[PDB]
């Protein structure tokens, strides 16, 4: 609540509970590899 | 020298470990390589 942001994106999708692990920087597995990749220097929040 | 990294070969680190954790092993290794190169040039300035 103290900051300002240059631009903001909100990305949305559904996955299995045990795949939520893969939605983080530098992870791997079918989701991270073939569906949705975060950059290694990601700035942001993941919410599920 | 290892400088307290898990091995002293960059290709070994990168084969053995995933990117978020390989990075701290590489960073530890390049810190010792900077210290040794910085030590060499300081001795060469004093000999010169």
């Amino acid at each position: 609540n103290d900051l300002c942001f240059t631009n903001v994106y909100a990305d949305s999708f559904v996955i299995r509970g045990d795949e939520v692990r893969q939605i983080a920087p530098g992870q791997t597995g079918k989701i991270a590899d073939y569906n949705y990749k975060l950059p290694d220097d990601f700035t942001g929040c993941v919410i599920a | 020298s290892n400088f307290g990294a898990i091995s002293s070969v960059l290709n070994d680190i990168l084969s053995r470990l995933d990117p978020p954790e390989a990075e701290v092993q590489i960073d530890r290794l390049i810190t010792g390589r900077l210290q040794s190169l910085q030590t060499y040039v300081t001795q060469q300035l004093i000999r010169a």
